């Protein structure tokens, strides 16, 4: 979850 | 206020009169923001992830309040799950990192 | 340290006796590093970007100094376009947030 990667 | 980060750091903010909920993200250069209506004009933009872009509309002087706090700043409005509070508006709040 | 935000929160780390540098991101539950030679097992791990997903590796209970400060924590290794220092390990160093 990393919202800055667009990874969630 | 002081906030750990055992959890994530979630608070609420107002925007036109509504209150959402959004992360303070220390990592991000810009505020994005789920779909809502701002009124307006507002500039096309990308914003990179994850083996490709996403489509976002830039609204320039947008007052947002976070824990009393009151600050004018752009958003990037977009399909994103969580809203997302950046540098522009946590350098107007006073915010630092501390350890 | 007292770290500002008028510019990205970037530090230097030490992993695997390689510096780098690294984005402290609040935003973040988790920390995905650059791929990198790390001795050591890990785990396959998978997930869900934009275009599509990537392929990471996981290494757990992993020494890592962040600004000079040691920390244990899990990290994920793969083809990201920036190095994140997620919660997981900021917590490990005593960080917070404050305004
Ligand atoms: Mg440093």
């Amino acid at each position: 979850f990393v919202p800055v990667l667009w990874l969630f | 206020p002081q906030i750990t980060l055992w959890q994530r750091p979630l608070v609420t903010i107002k925007i036109g009169g509504q209150l959402k909920e959004a992360l303070l993200d220390t990592g991000a250069d810009d505020t994005v923001l789920e779909e809502m209506n701002l009124p307006g004009r507002w500039k096309p933009k990308m914003i990179g992830g994850i083996g490709g872009f996403i489509k976002v509309r830039q609204y320039d002087q947008i007052l947002i309040e976070i824990c009393g706090h009151k600050a004018i700043g752009t958003v990037l409005v977009g399909p994103t799950p969580v809203n997302i509070i950046g540098r522009n508006l946590l350098t107007q709040i006073g915010c630092t990192l501390n350890f």
